RNA sequence: GUUUGACCUCAAAUCAGGUAGGAGUACCCGCUGAAUAUCAAUAAGCGGAGGAAAAGAAACCAACCGGGAUUGCCUUAGUAACGCGAGUGAAGCGGCAAAAGCUCAAAUUUGAAAUCUGGUACCUUCGGUGCCCGAGUUGUAAUUUGGAGAGGG
RNA sequence: GUUCUUUGUAAAGUGCCUUCGAAGAGUCGAGUUGUUUGGAUGCAGCUCUAAGUGGGUGGUUCCAUCUAAAGCUAA
RNA sequence: AUGGUGAA
């Protein structure tokens, strides 16, 4: 679903990275 | 037990409920002409088959139409609202059988109403009164 | 050393430990044990008056009803 | 150790649930009419035997929806597929003669 | 609708903003009771997919727990015995840190009518559904009871107890076998 | 000191255009359940052709709804919500989408002008006034989005 | 032998107190003697001590005539499961839902013969 | 572009029918006569 | 405003309407639990329900021309498997008993929070109505629970 | 069976055409430590922590079957 | 071994 991956999208823009994404 | 001792000793006396033999005896309560062919002497499946019907569906486990047509006898044995009635009367003067030109009346259509249902409405009001 | 249980009476209320052995007073829950079997059924229900339980079974064969009757 | 000293009352109690089932349940034959099925596991695949209920595409080629379907006696299973014409011919033909045998009362 | 959004939220649990709201929010509990009221629900789409609705005769209850009978089943034996007159329903978790973990738990009181006169809620003010997390009857209760279908719950499938009951027993016929 | 997904609230529109929006926002006030209730019995007193209705949309889901759908536009948030995730990602949302969207002060200050106790967000799809609509945007948009 | 409850009935409250006043004394000028009509009063001192009760008790239930919450006195004694077992009309609360496919697809009686 | 779909209902477009029924059901009360128009109770006030 | 209001939070009242302990305990559910393999998920102990309890409509069983809620019996079977030693020990398929499917989260009622608790006066009183009070917008009703489902013709 | 009511431009179903078409995260999972099983599974403290034509269960390039992390339900 | 009894 397009709407389902644009909130996807969203939600990861908003929350950043994860102290362990970080690393990379 | 002591309780079970107790009450008999007791002169309150035992609530005696003798109901064993209505375990066997059941009467039909879902119809009423099978009430007055059924035979409580017979056994379901008896009965069923003296009635002339099935009892079972499916391949029973273990060894094993005068009625019917009763039955098949027993098988022999809406409108429109004041309010829609006049809004449809006001449409049908308006445009009469002009649907199309029926269907664009902004100020009477307040519903915007199919074609379709709208011709089904005249058509049994129609009916209903001319 | 024991003394008289208000709610017992057996007289096995210890007197410097406040508590009865019998009954378990003043704990709300009544002393009783499944390998006290004897003892069990000499607390169990029915060895007292019954003063309530014994109307219930009667009660119920009337389905509770209330009222008066016709005459 | 338990003794089955009630296997003769408990066949007589299923007998009178039965029999109150009939009483309740007169007009119906207390079943619902189930479908041929094929057994897996080819030492029993040979045997056809009754399944829970007809498929969604069996009951939609009878000429009825398993919603009515339902309140006429005739058991449904959405979980079971088909993959066998003949099963499904004569699942097909046992809906259509049940259906050509029921009689159903009017509501009013 | 924006329970879609909260939920994909939740999904990142390790983000910077709910790191901070975790921290802020365990740091504000620590100041209150053990078990507390909670006026309104910390994760709304968690409860709402869980069954809870914001209505007359539901209750939210906060409850802290040491860290290290699971966590969750030791809140929900709590909040039972101190709630005696309300159903535990469902529990969520709701916060975690180096010496506490918080769990939410949503009750339905069966007393108020509103519940009573619910089709869709009234099932629970039935007698037989007293205490749920007594009998393990809850989420975490039956998933700790290893309560499920395949071959990973066959010796547990339904009653870990009963099975050996079944395959101690001997059963004899009236005509032996 | 926060993560800057944080801390947009705090920064809010200033106390004119805050007193101008709520005054324009209160001539859309929702018919009170009262005045609905009086307006329906006298309509159906009449009975024993309507234009559509205009008020201001305020319940979170369904404003949500209606954003996404370019619908709405001008958006009010309240910075005070206790579950603070519910309009973490409300602003962000309205920025991809266009939206404009104005942070007030006071959840219970944004409730009082739609007849509720509370409420989180308020959003305008229709109007009556379309200029003073425009003007209100601009220097909202002006005020808070170019400066913050 | 003794007052009859059914001529009791209709008294009022001031007599039926008078009466049992006097039979009171008759018992307390009978004690001293210590003799069958002892019983015979203490059996009337209980009958329009009912009496009175039963008088007061209606009384009671007209003052609280149709009114909800009744004083619990006068409520049910069935037991204490009854009152919760939520009542028939709980129990026959359906979802509108559930009472649309019920119309729509009710239940059917039928046969299978032919 | 906006994301949503399920292109807009009718009665979006038309007048609402919970109107029309909460309009019937008072009908349907004040035909009964447990319902006084706002009218006949401004006289009743007296 | 050297003030007055919206809420949110926290306390109290001999406040109004409610429920909780405990008893019994053969069966049910959970926790704990002896005399590295064996007596053993036994004995004993604690907590929680009913007339039954639990479970229940698959992230199932199978590798077949496939079956299709849970539960009990025979069979599978003293077999597979394991501890290969004394010993423990399943489950699918098959036949039988009885069969019933459903409810939320999820996409706008926004052209009308349409929902519900309580107070009051009546009536046809296990409830209904007019009015008021409060909850609800941080979501109460209908519409959908994958068998798809929804706006229209 | 008997008797009063329905109604409101009210609610559903059938076949066709058309435009859309959501899915339970400190959860699955791996690691380790206690526990149960004749099952190697499950249960349990804790570091980490998954994706949406995705995920779980089974074998010779993968093919077969469902959609867990919510709940109710007599026999 | 389990659960209790009294005893400084
Ligand atoms: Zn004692």
């Amino acid at each position: 679903s397009n709407r389902t991956k644009f909130v996807r999208s969203l939600v990861r823009e908003i929350a950043g990275l994860s102290p362990y994404e970080r690393r990379l | 037990s002591v309780r079970k001792r107790k009450m008999n000793r007791s002169s309150v006396g035992k609530a005696t409920r003798r109901n064993k033999d209505k375990q066997r005896k059941i009467n039909i309560q879902s119809n009423p002409i099978i009430a007055a062919n059924w035979d409580y002497s017979l056994t379901m499946a008896q009965n069923y088959k003296k009635l002339g019907l099935r009892a079972k569906l499916q391949t029973p486990a273990g060894g094993k139409e005068t009625e019917v047509v009763k039955k098949l006898e027993e098988l022999a044995s809406r409108s429109q609202s004041e309010r829609e009635e006049e809004w449809l009367e006001k449409l049908y003067k308006k445009h009469g059988d002009d649907y199309k030109k029926m269907f664009f009346d902004k100020k009477l259509n307040i519903y915007q109403q199919s074609e379709g249902d709208l011709k089904r409405r005249l058509l049994r009001w129609k009916k209903r009164n001319g | 050393s024991h003394t008289l249980c208000n709610r017992c009476g057996r007289r096995s209320f210890h007197v410097q430990k406040k508590t009865c052995s019998s009954c378990g007073y003043p704990a709300a829950k009544t002393r009783s044990y499944n390998w006290g079997a004897k003892a069990k059924r000499r607390h169990t229900t029915g060895t007292g008056r019954m003063r309530y339980l014994k109307h219930v079974s009667r009660r119920f064969k009337n389905g509770f009803q209330t009222g008066s009757a016709s005459k | 150790v338990k003794v089955h000293f009630d296997q003769a009352g408990k066949k007589v109690s299923r007998r009178n649930a039965r029999a109150t089932r009939a009483a309740k349940i007169a007009p119906r034959p207390l079943d619902l009419l189930r479908p041929v099925v094929r057994a897996p596991t080819v030492k029993y695949n040979r045997k056809v035997r009754a399944g829970r209920g007809f498929t969604l595409a069996e009951v939609k080629a009878a000429g009825l929806t398993a919603a009515y379907a339902r309140t006429i006696g005739i058991a449904v299973d959405h979980r079971r597929q088909n993959r066998n014409q003949e099963i499904f011919d004569a699942n097909v033909q046992r809906l259509k003669e049940y259906q050509s045998k029921i009689i159903v009362f009017p509501r009013n | 609708g924006a329970y879609k959004y909260l939920e994909e939220l939740q999904r990142k649990k390790q983000s910077d903003v709910l790191r901070f709201l975790q921290r802020v929010r365990v740091w504000e509990y620590r100041q209150k009771n053990v078990i507390h009221r909670a006026a309104r629900p910390t994760r709304p789409d968690k409860a709402r997919r869980l069954g809870y609705k914001a209505k007359q005769g539901f209750v939210i209850y906060r409850v802290r727990v040491r860290r290290g009978r699971s966590l969750r089943a030791t809140a929900e034996e709590r909040v039972g015995r101190r709630a005696a007159n309300l159903r535990v329903l469902n529990s969520y978790w709701v916060n975690q840190d180096s010496t506490y973990k918080y769990f939410e738990v949503i009750l339905v009181d069966p007393q108020h009518k509103a519940i009573r006169r619910d089709a869709r809620y009234n099932w629970i003010c039935d007698p037989v559904h007293k205490h749920r997390e007594a009998r393990g009857l809850t989420a975490t209760g039956k998933k700790s009871r290893g309560i499920n279908k395949g071959h990973k719950f066959n010796n547990t499938k339904a009653g870990r107890r009963k099975t050996w009951k079944r395959q101690n027993t001997l059963s004899l016929w009236r005509y032996r076998k | 000191k926060v993560p800057p997904t944080i801390a947009q609230f705090q920064y809010t529109l200033d106390r004119n255009t805050a007193a101008e929006t709520f005054k324009l926002f209160n001539k859309y006030r929702p018919e009170t359940a009262a005045e609905k209730k009086e307006r329906l019995t006298k309509e159906a007193a009449a009975v024993a052709a309507s234009p559509k209705p205009y008020a201001v949309k305020y319940g979170l889901n369904h404003v949500v709804a209606l954003i996404e759908n370019k619908k709405a536009k001008l958006v009010l948030i309240a910075n005070d919500v206790d579950p603070i995730e519910l309009v973490v990602f409300l602003p962000a949302l309205c920025k991809k989408m266009g939206v404009p969207y104005a942070i007030v002060k006071g959840k219970a200050r944004l409730g009082t002008l739609v007849n509720q106790k509370t409420s989180a967000v308020a959003a305008l799809t229709e109007v009556r006034d379309e200029a003073a609509l425009a003007k209100l945007v601009s220097t909202i948009d002006a005020n808070f989005a170019d400066k913050y | 032998a003794g007052v009859k409850a059914y001529e009791l009935r209709t008294k009022s409250k001031e007599q039926l107190a008078s009466q049992l006043v006097d039979l009171k004394k008759e018992l307390a000028e009978l004690k001293v003697q210590k003799l069958p009509k002892i019983k015979t009063v203490r059996k009337s001192i209980a009958c329009v001590l009912t009496v009175i009760n039963e008088q007061q008790r209606e009384a009671v239930r007209q003052l609280y005539k149709g009114k909800k919450y009744q004083p619990k006195d006068l409520r049910a004694k069935k037991t204490r499961a009854l009152r919760r077992a939520l009542t028939k009309f709980e129990a026959s609360q359906v979802t509108e839902k559930q009472r649309k496919k019920q119309i729509a697809f009710p239940q059917r009686k039928y046969a299978i013969k032919a | 572009m906006p994301l949503t779909a399920v292109p807009e209902p009718k009665r979006r477009f038309v007048p609402s029918k919970n109107e029309a029924k909460r309009v019937m059901k008072i009908v349907r009360a004040i035909r009964e006569g447990r319902i006084i128009p706002p009218k006949k109770l401004k006289e009743m006030k007296e």
